Formats: C-alpha cells, structure tokens, sequence
C-alpha cells in the first residue's frame, strides 16, 4: 500500500456515497476513537457543520480552491486541518492536528498569512531589476527569517539536470555548502515530476517509524499516493539525510514558463538539526512568496537574454568593421578580438599556413594534427563543435591535457580555420569545503565530468555561423 | 533587511517646499517563528 | 519647481478653495469656468488645504473609531456612532476611561498583547467581541503621533469555520488568477490589462471595473473596461490631470487600497480632547470620509460605491505610480477584509508583469531603432544623399510621426503630411531669425513656440522637430494634433465625465503628443552620422 509519516492521518472515501475504503493505522487512535472499522460513513465521524463543509467540498467540481478545510472532531472536538485531492478512484482526506484551539486566533492567523506574504513580496519588489544573485540572496534571507530553519539554500538545475548551490544562509556553526555541485542521478525524474505537479514537500523527521496504510480487498490497482503530502520518505534519501546530519527538510519549487508548459528551474530547500513541524500560515506565506519569486526570476532571465543578444551583435559588428579596414589578419592584433564574442578560454585562426594563437592555445604542431584529423574525417561539413576532445576519437587527446578539452571549429574553405577552445570544468569550481554524503557526491560529479568542458549554447551557434557567413562573403568579394 | 511594518507619513508645507514628514521618529532580534510562538499562546484560556 | 506636481499643488489648493467658497454661499460649482479661470499662492492657502484634506474629523458611517494613549489605555478620542454601534447605549463611554473595559476579557488581553509590540506585530487585525452584545469586530490598529487609533468594522456573525473557508476561498481565487496571468504569451500589454480587468471583476463582483493609465502630463486614460452590458462605455476616455489632487496620489502610494461604501450617507463627526493642539490625523485610517467634491462627482456620475487600487512599478529604490484600477457599483457595497488583501496580491503580480513588459518593449524599440539606423546608413553609402527619402524604409520609420521633409541646396522632398514649399521657407526663415546657435529644437506645439504662421498652417501639423544637418540644409519631423486619434463614443456646469472630456479637448487643443527623450537621442545620433558623412565629402 504505502507508508506515511507519524504526524497525520489517511482516510480514503468514495466520491458517490461517502463510503470509506481505506484508512491509515494512525487514524483510529489520535482522532479520538477509543467504530471506524471498515465501510462506514465519513460524515458520522465529525459534527454537523463539518459534514456540511465536506459535502460542499465534494460537490464542487474543483477539489482545489477549497483547501484547507477547518473541520472538527466528534469524540473529542479538537480541530483538524484537511486537504483534499482526487485519485480517480475515490476521495482522500489528510488530517493534521492543529495547535491553536482558540477560535479567535484562527482567523487572525489566516489573515496574517496573507499579510506576511504580501509584506515579503513588497520587500522583494524593491530590489533593482539587473541581476539574479541579489534576487536569490534576498529570497533565501526572507525565507529563512519567515521559517526560522537552520540552513536555507537555492539549487539551480543545468541542461544536464545536475544541481548547483548558488545562495546560502546558515547559522555560523556549520560548514558552508555554497558552490557545491552534484550529479543529476541524485534527483530521479519522479521527484522532478512530483515537484512540477505539487510545489511543496516537507519532512518532519527521518528517524520516525513509518505507518502502514490499510487497504481494502475490493481493488487491485493499489493506491496512487503521488498527490499526497503525507507520504513517507524513501529509504535511500532518508539514509542520505541521516548521514548528512539534517533531520527536517522543506523543498519548494521555482517554476518558469518555457518552450506554454512549465519548466523546473530549481529548488529552495531547508535543513534543521532537529525535528520541526512549522504551522500552516507560515507554509502558505512561503508558498505565496515563491510565485512572485518565479515571476521576477523569469523577468530577469528574459532581460539578461536580450542584453546578451545585443552585446553579441555589437561586438560582431565591431569585428566586421575591423575586418573591413586593411587586411583581415588584423582581427587578432587588436583588443576586441575573437575571444570577446563567445565565453571561452582560448581561440585561434589559421590563414595561409600562418597560425595566430589567442589565450590558452596549443602549439602549432597540435593545431596541424587537428587540421589533418578534420580533413581525414569531416571534409564536407561546414562546422564542428564538441565539449570534449576525448571520447570524440582523438588519439592525441592526452597531449593537450586538461587545458584544450572543449572544441568548436568553423571552416573557411578547406584550409583556413576559425578555432575555439575551452578548458575542463574544474578551474571554475572551488568548493573549499562509500558512505552517502555531499562530499562523495561532489567527488562523483568531478569524476563523471572529468575530461569534458561546458556545453556550447545555441546562441553561440548563431554567433559563429553569422561570423562565418560574413567571413565567407569577405573572401568571396576578394 | 527586516519584514517590519508599514509606517505612515503626513504632508506638510515648510520653507516653500513640499515635504513628507514622518509621523513618529529596540529593534527586533528574533525570527518571526519565535514571535508566532510567543504571541499566539493560549495559556490564559486555562 | 519644474516638476508637474509642484505646480499642480497650488492649482489643487485654489480649486479646493473655490469649491468651498461656492459651497458656503449655496451656489453650484462651475467646473469648466473654474478650470479655465486658473492657470502665486501664499503659504496659508496651501497649509489650510493640506490640513483640511488630511485632518477633516469625518468618517464613513459603517465603522467606529476609538483612539487611546499608549501609556494607560486611556481614551483620547472617539466617534459619535461608537456608543450606538457597540450596544453601549441602554458614564461607561466617556473620555478618560479604559479601553479594555469595552470588550470581553479575552479580547482585552489580545488587545493588550497587540499594543505593547515592536517594529512588527503578529496580531493585525484582531478578532474581538463586544462586552455587551458580543458583536464580532475586525479591529485594525495603527499608530499616530499622539496614540493608537483602532478602526472597528462589523463582521458577519456565523461559525468561524465559515469565515476561514471564505478567506481561503478568496486567497485561492487570487492564486488561480495569478496562475492564469502567468500562462500568457508576452510582448503585449493590452491583453494583460484585459485579463487583469476580467479577473478582478470576477473576484470582487462590482458592476464596472476600469484601468486608468497616467501619462507624462499626469492626466489619465482608460484602456480596459468590463461593463455590465446596459452600462454606457467609458473606454478611450481622457480627463484633465487636475481631476486627481496630488494628495490623493500620495495617499494611494501610501496605502494600496481605498473603498467608499456609500456616497449618499451622512458623514460622522469625531470628537477630540481640548489639550490636543490640532485636529486628529486621519491619514492612516481606512474609515476616512471622502471630501465633498469627489462625493458630488460620484453622485452626479451615477456610481454609489467605489473601490480603487494602485499599480506601482519600479522606476530608476523608487516607487512610481503607473495608474489605478477602479471599481464602481450602483448601490451600497462593502466587501469583507480578506478580499482587499487578495486584491493587493493580484495588483502586486500585475505590477511585476507590467515592469517586465515595459522593459522588454523598451529594449525591442531600441533594437529596431538601431537596425533602422544601420539600414539607412547602408542606403546612404550605396547611393546619392537624396535617396534616403525615396525608397522604403525611410526617415518615417525612425520615430513615430505622420510626416517628414529634407532640404538639400533648395531641393525639398515632401513625405506624408507636411507644409508646402512656401511655408517651409517661412519656417526656415523663422528658425534662422530666432534659433541661430543651436544643434536642435523640440517643440510640443508650434503655436506656443511663437510661430506667426502657425494659425495658417492648421491642424494638419502642429508639432515639429528639426535637426541642423548644415547651415542651409535641415531635417524636419512633423506630427498632427492630439485630438486626431482621440475617439470616444460620446454647458459644462455639472461634474460629469463628458465635461471632463470636453475640458481635456479644450486644453490640448492645437497640441501634439510630447517628443520623448528616446526619439530625441535617436534624432541626435542620425544627425551626428549625417554631419560626419557630409563633412567627409
Ligand atoms: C547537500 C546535498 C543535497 C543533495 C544531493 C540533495 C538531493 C535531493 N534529493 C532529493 C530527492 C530524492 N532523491 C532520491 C533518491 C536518491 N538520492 C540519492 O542521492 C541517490 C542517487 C538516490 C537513492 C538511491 C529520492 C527517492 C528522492 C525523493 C524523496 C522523497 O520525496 O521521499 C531532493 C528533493 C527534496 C528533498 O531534499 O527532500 C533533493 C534536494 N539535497 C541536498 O541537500
Ligand atoms: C470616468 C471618469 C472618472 C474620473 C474623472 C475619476 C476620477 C477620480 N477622482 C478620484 C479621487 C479624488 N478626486 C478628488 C477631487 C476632485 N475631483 C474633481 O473632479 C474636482 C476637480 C475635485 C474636487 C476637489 C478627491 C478629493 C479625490 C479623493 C477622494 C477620497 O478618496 O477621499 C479618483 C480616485 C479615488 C476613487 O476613484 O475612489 C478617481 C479615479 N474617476 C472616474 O471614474
């Protein structure tokens, strides 16, 4: 069936006739019974007003827009927040105890959730719209202040779905984690799908015994507890958190629109040294704040993309104007050069035998070996670009070492070559700080990405192709 | 970098110029969770 | 001083004084005549205007106000209806009493906890019950220079679970509205405004929701509207800037929302203590009664209840009021408390999206201008100088205009709407006579510039911009009057939107849209390029 954390109840009821089909082993005890048994009426377990509220929630075609529901117990009268969701078989209710039994304070907290969220968003909006690091720092500071956890950080997901910490805020007693990288394997695709569907996931503690779910024998499809927020953590990740030292977790997703359908940009995770069950209003305040976070981050991303395109066009036209005057060999002889048009560590140009280095470039013998390779293998192509000389078929790959690993080439006719090098992804990562652990994850990431550079982005393709076409026209005129 | 609360201001015309003078001229040292725990204490219900 | 608000403050004070003078003598306030009369105001007039606007001692008759001192919870002011509202009337409500003796003991403890506080308190508002009849009240606390002011509003008496359900339903509606706003194709503003208007109308439930946009002249315009079928349209309206006193704009920038339950009810006076120097400051209370001018405006127009919310973007930190979204009804309407916060959340999202779209549009416009400039440079290099105006793209594409011309050793090339040869000779003679030592000239209107021949030119062209290519060759840009593209489907004694539109058409008569700085710098760039090219030859 499944397992749930030992701080809430699980009850599954029929949509048509409010007939219970499944219940958690923890429901019969904390709710107030000792009756529940099997095949009874859910409304009989609460008061009349709570029954009316539940019936109204069931009638509504959207299960959402009515959560949470403030219902009361029958045998003891204590409150229980309820969250509803459909599983295409029945209706599932999750009950979590409430610590505020005073009716007067309940509405006060409900309104204060909205007030805190709008105050945090108003604080967020005041920042200038020109960078992303300040945005993430402000967001993590605000979330840490609101939640009062022990460590708050932002994870960013790259093209290869491998994470990276870009912001951090912690009590000055633990080692920092800013700058760490980990492989994409640590995040299965199921977790990404769940985050894209339900934008929250919290863990009270990892040392508690999970509670089995009791199922009915009239069904064969088991139960789809994907939508549940009370599901127990997996064994692997619970062990991971156990070795890490963090016992409580709270992960919320940052979502962008992208080519429309949504895209998971990253996560905001929190860690605590001991168990922490935060009250509901603060949870909703954080949930509301992250929507504005996503909006602003999308705006920043689009603005940065436009500025990058503009700067690329400007440097390309400056290079064109340089090439127009006197010989085309003067491209490499002035400060605005090939290296300034694309993020790279090295570039080169071959022209009538003479070879002009730029940045981290290999010796002329290695250049001519690369050229004879290219004529041997790919002669009818117009360009080539790979992130690793190794694994691409180079027998002389070890000669370069960890300095000329990246690759990008655009031919002129058959002999003149425009060159772009890139080093391995180990000189931009510092991270000064068998058993599953972040250190082992970092070492595994270093091992897997070894002898490889960062992937070339599409905008680099358009830039090099435009420059190449302009160059071809320049020699065609002559 | 604190959440704080909205503070209201009043317009007054002084020295031939419009100025928005403040209304009122021990900072918080605890997280909002601690404030929530302390203030929302129903101990006096007894 | 050069700012429009600084000049507008005196005009607003003069208009308020004229309205008060007309009212005290029992006449009818003439709108158009008063607007045309004024275009030199002592300190006393401005001081009286501000004091009356902020400290009026009048509240709306749907909520009582009680102000006490922070020292010993001693009452230092209240409203007349406070005695009746609490069920106090059969001294128990007298100045100098204890505010904690009017509510239940638990409510008193909660109020005391909310009083002794810090920069931020976590009980705002509070849910309290009256001592006598147990009526629930939404108590909003804010601090003034002499004490703490408590605004009390009636609350629907029902099960608390129903109140929680209503609050969460409103918040979920706001969240769904934001989510629907997110899933939108970018690059346009009108669609965003229409979606926001429709979502707000669905959320609140008023009879008409409108979006007002403030131009650089500080006047307004409606771009989006959701009527109730039989109501007369108001989209495309333009009204003079003086319809919005700067104090109202500052208040809207201070508190995001402002509601008027009913304009046909009698405002309630507020008593005070003799020891206090000046009247109570009603700038931070949501129960402040509107002034007579706006009440008369809404009564004449037809709206009975109103609700206006502000759209604030980031300007280059600094907050800039882009405009307002307003709601109008035909009866009494008082929305509950949480809906106001949900609306504020929606307005925050709308402002953020508006800032993105504005920045994206600015960048796209700059890119298009640069592309046009390099294309025109290519045409200039390829062919004779006179060819830049012959084949498209041409000079028109550089800036938003309705016509342009080029003079080149006595050769005149007309394009679009433009004066004939004789009028260009007259205008170049005027320029060389008056503006000799200048690299450019931008005029919003030729009549105000001082052109004797402006009247004979007509409404075809009224605004112009000139770049001095040489001492004898000049480049001209022409624009028509503002009223050409102003179109709305619709004796200025009474205060009506028609009178506002007529006054706006009167003031902007024989005037064009202002030449923005972006167009000016693009013109300067092209002028520099042309000067360099012609100096090369
Ligand atoms: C500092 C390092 C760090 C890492 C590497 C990290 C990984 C991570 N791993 C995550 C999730 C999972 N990661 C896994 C699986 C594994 N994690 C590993 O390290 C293994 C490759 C694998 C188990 C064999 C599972 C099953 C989950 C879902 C857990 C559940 O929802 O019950 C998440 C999402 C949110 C959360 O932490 O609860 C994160 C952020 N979180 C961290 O803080
Ligand atoms: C379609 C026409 C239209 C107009 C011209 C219009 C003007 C307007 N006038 C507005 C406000 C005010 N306008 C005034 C004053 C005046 N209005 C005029 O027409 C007079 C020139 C002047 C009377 C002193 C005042 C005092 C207010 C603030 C009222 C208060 O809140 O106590 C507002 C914002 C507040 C609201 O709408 O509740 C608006 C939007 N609203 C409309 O719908």
């Amino acid at each position: 069936g499944g397992y749930i954390q030992p701080f809430g109840c699980m009850i599954a009821v029929d949509e048509s006739s409010f007939r219970i089909i499944g219940y958690s082993e923890n429901a019969r005890e904390m709710l107030g019974i000792m009756i529940l048994a099997m095949g009874t009426d859910v409304r009989s377990l609460f008061t009349s007003s709570s029954s009316i509220l539940l019936e109204r929630a069931f009638v509504a075609r959207e299960i959402t827009l009515l959560n949470p529901v403030w219902i009361h117990s029958k045998n003891t009268g204590k409150p229980f927040y309820a969250i509803l969701h459909r599983i295409d078989v029945g209706v599932v209710i999750d009950l979590e105890p409430a610590r505020t039994e005073d009716p007067a304070l309940s509405i006060a907290g409900a309104v204060q959730s909205q007030k805190l969220a709008v105050r945090a968003i108003s604080q967020l909006q005041a920042l200038p719209g020109g960078d992303i690091k300040l945005l993430c720092d402000t967001v993590v500071e605000s979330v840490r202040d609101l939640t009062g956890y022990d460590r708050v950080m932002v994870h960013k997901f790259h093209e290869d779905e491998h994470g990276e910490v870009v912001a951090e805020s912690k009590r000055d007693d633990l080692e920092p984690y800013i700058g760490l990288h980990y492989p994409a394997t640590d995040i299965p695709q199921a977790s990404r799908f769940l985050f894209k569907q339900n934008r929250v996931r919290m863990i009270v503690d990892c040392n508690a015994t999970p509670v089995l779910v009791v199922q009915d024998d009239r069904l064969t499809q088991s139960m789809c507890l994907v939508g549940s927020t009370l599901r127990a953590p997996h064994g692997c990740h619970s062990q991971y958190m156990a070795n890490m030292g963090s016992i409580a977790s709270l992960a919320m997703a940052v979502i962008i629109n992208g080519n429309s359908s949504m895209r998971l940009w990253g996560l905001v995770v929190c860690h605590h040294t001991s168990s922490r069950c935060i009250p509901f209003p603060l949870r909703y305040a954080c949930e509301f704040l992250m929507q504005a976070f996503g909006l602003q981050l999308n705006m920043e991303l689009q603005l940065a993309l436009q500025m990058s395109e503009k700067r690329v066009l400007r440097t390309q036209t400056l290079l064109c104007d340089m090439l127009l005057r006197d010989s085309p060999a003067g491209i490499v002889t002035q400060s605005p050069s090939i290296m300034d048009l694309v993020k790279c560590d090295g570039a080169a140009f071959l022209y009538h035998g003479k070879y002009y280095p730029l940045g981290v470039a290999p010796s002329e013998v290695q250049i001519k070996d690369v050229v004879e390779w290219l004529l041997a293998n790919h002669a009818d192509s117009t360009g080539l670009s790979t992130d690793s000389l190794g694994d691409a078929g180079y027998p002389g790959a070890a000669a370069l070492g960890d300095a000329v690993c990246g690759m990008a080439v655009a031919y002129i006719t058959k002999r003149d070559f425009l060159f772009w090098f890139r080093s391995h992804t180990a000189k931009e990562i510092k991270w000064g700080g068998q058993r599953m652990h972040p250190r082992s994850s970092f070492q595994a990431f270093l091992e897997v990405v070894k002898s490889r550079s960062q992937p070339w982005e599409t905008a680099e393709m358009d830039a090099i192709h435009s420059l190449q076409l302009i160059l071809r026209d320049s020699f065609k005129e002559s | 970098c604190r959440l704080s609360d909205q503070e209201y201001m009043e317009l007054v015309f002084e020295n031939g110029q419009i100025l928005a003078k403040g209304q009122r001229s021990n900072q918080r040292t605890k997280s909002i969770m601690d404030l929530y725990e302390a203030e929302y204490n129903e101990d006096f219900m007894k």
